[PDB]
């Protein structure tokens, strides 16, 4: 179960970067302003925003662009908690073994 | 409907202290901040503070001297600026306008007329001005209505119970031995006068008085 | 505090063209700008928020725009009763501020 | 009662949220040159702080605003490790089982 | 280094007026100013802190603004006693440096 979901979540997690990419272009341009507006950057602002780094070089000023980072957040977060629960289930089981 | 009621005018003698209102209607939410904004005769906007009723916290402008306290009654939807050892400095219109909490003012009182001097309340004299008996008149005629020895701003006019209000000038009024004074011009077609009556409402909030006059042509 | 400049102080420009009112903030303030008009002896009304967004009620005669530090209320084919005080507001940073103010002649 | 606890900490993080956004505009209004002062703009800012994000586009310069902000960052942190701790759970579990 | 501009170094004012100093920072410093009073002969006494902030036993009459690069010391009716130069100090980057002072002359 645990390393399906986990799995799972990294598939599912690449696909909101980018269309989260794609998304916050979609968003932002139109904002005057707006530097989360081409599409490499983006995807690069979407990887830093998924790890929680959060450098500030970009980020949105909109209610979309800020909606589609919320969705981005909660992808990453949740990823890496499935991969968390995911090793302990492992190494739990290991351990009763050993 | 009018969303902040403030009332038009309160005279004070220096050193005094007064207490302006600002009663709010439609919409209120928990996010909603009052501020008030002073403008002096013929000058700009000057942001005085502000006020959030659902906590009752204020604060205010650091770069003028501190003259108002703010406090807001939840139950009466009233805000509240008390000011305090007026002086000269201090005369000038005090609005109100309402923030959603998102910057920008949605909406503003008509504005309070304060005015600091030691001298008197007089309501205004009000009298007619129709055309003398050899004027001759074109396709239009003109009339209107002096208002003079009135103390402290600001008076109102209107025309018709504001019915007419195309063709109207109310002018400035000009201060002379604490009493001020001025008129207005309203002008309608020659042929509608006197058959449809023509009269001014003349109001003035600091002596709670307010009348009409009739402008019929000379006997 | 933000200082924000309006000049000229006075606009004049002939009946139906194109008008421009500028503000500038005296450091970047995003599009924290919102714009009021002033008729003699009455109360300040909005016309437009956050730089650029309309305000119902308002002819679509009025537009604004700009970010950063340089802002533009622009009205298309002026007419006599946009004659009034214009004055823009920032809501940016603590506390809020005003401009000077621009009056338009015709 | 891991799911509940987690459940209940998701509700209890919506809250801190909202509470936060309001309480933060309220502390920091008054202070010269603070940013944290209108609501939108001040949720937007409980979510990157919650999520641990944190850009750098707003943040606040008072004593009472920065409590406000560090009760946000532990209900976020709280909320995201009971979460993990319940997918634990639920996959050791499933795991025992498998 | 910080440095901080007062100008004018000398202000005249009559008795019982409004008087304001100036005190302009070459970068941004938040609220880190505070303001000193220094009386002929006398070491200098704190009398604002971070740029508004009241401080126990100075007479009310005193109070400061601004934030950024741009502070002021106002004194509300000024009295003989406010004779003395007034200096304003930063605290936002190390290392901390004053301002080279006003004489306020009555
Ligand atoms: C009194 C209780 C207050 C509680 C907070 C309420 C905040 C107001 C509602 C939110 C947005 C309204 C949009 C608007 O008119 O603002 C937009 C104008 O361009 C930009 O929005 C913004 O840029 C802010 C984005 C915030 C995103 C938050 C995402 C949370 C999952
Ligand atoms: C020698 C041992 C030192 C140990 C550290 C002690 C620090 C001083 C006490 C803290 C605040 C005093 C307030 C003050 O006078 O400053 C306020 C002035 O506006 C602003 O506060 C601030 O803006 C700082 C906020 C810090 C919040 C920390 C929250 C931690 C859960
Ligand atoms: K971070
Ligand atoms: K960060
Ligand atoms: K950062």
């Amino acid at each position: 179960l645990h390393w399906r979901a986990a799995g799972a979540a990294t598939v599912l997690l690449v696909i909101v970067l980018l269309a989260g990419s794609y998304l916050a272009v979609l968003a932002e341009r139109g904002a005057p302003g707006a530097q989360l507006i081409t599409y490499p950057r983006a995807l690069w602002w979407a990887c830093e925003t998924a790890t929680t780094v959060x450098y500030g070089d970009l980020y949105p000023v909109t209610l979309w662009g800020r909606l589609v980072a919320v969705v981005v957040m909660v992808a990453g977060i949740t990823s890496f908690g499935l991969v968390t629960a995911a090793l302990a289930t492992w190494f739990v089981g290991r351990e009763q073994e050993r | 409907q009018v969303q902040l009621q403030q009332p038009g005018a309160e005279l004070v003698k220096p050193g005094a202290s007064v207490k302006l209102s600002c009663k709010a209607s439609g919409y209120t939410f928990t996010s909603d901040w009052i501020h008030w904004v002073k403008q002096r005769p013929g000058h700009g906007l000057e942001w005085i503070g502000e006020i959030i009723p659902s906590y009752g916290r204020a604060n205010y402008n650091e770069k003028i001297q501190k003259k108002a306290t703010l406090t807001a009654d939840k139950s009466s939807s009233t805000a509240f600026m008390q000011l305090s050892s007026l002086t000269s400095e201090d005369s000038a219109v005090y609005y109100c306008a309402r923030e959603r909490g998102d910057g920008y003012f949605a909406v503003w009182g008509a504005g309070t007329t304060v005015t600091v001097s030691s001298a008197k309340t007089t309501p205004p004299s009000v009298y007619p001005l129709a055309p003398g008996s050899a004027a001759q008149t074109n396709s239009m005629v003109t009339l209107g209505c002096l208002v003079k020895g009135y103390f402290p701003e600001p008076v109102t006019v209107t025309w018709n119970s504001g019915s007419l209000s195309s063709g109207v000038h109310t002018f400035p009024a000009v201060l002379q031995s604490d009493l001020y004074t001025l008129s207005s011009s309203v002008t309608v077609p020659s042929s509608s006068w006197p058959s449809e009556t023509v009269t001014c409402n003349v109001a003035h909030p600091a002596s709670s008085t307010k009348v009409d006059k009739k402008i019929v042509p000379r006997d | 505090d933000i200082l924000l400049t309006q000049s000229p102080a006075i606009l004049s420009v002939s009946p139906g063209e194109r008008v421009s009112f500028s503000c500038r903030a005296s450091q970047s303030i995003g599009t924290d700008i919102h714009w009021y008009q002033q008729r003699t002896n009455g109360s300040p009304r909005l016309l437009i928020k956050y730089a650029s967004e309309s305000i119902s009620g308002i002819p679509s005669r009025f537009s604004g725009s700009g970010s950063g530090t340089d802002f533009t209320l622009s009205i298309n084919s002026v007419e006599s009763e946009d004659i009034a005080n214009y004055y823009c507001q920032q809501s940016n940073r603590w506390p809020f501020t005003f401009g000077s103010g621009t009056k338009l002649e015709i």
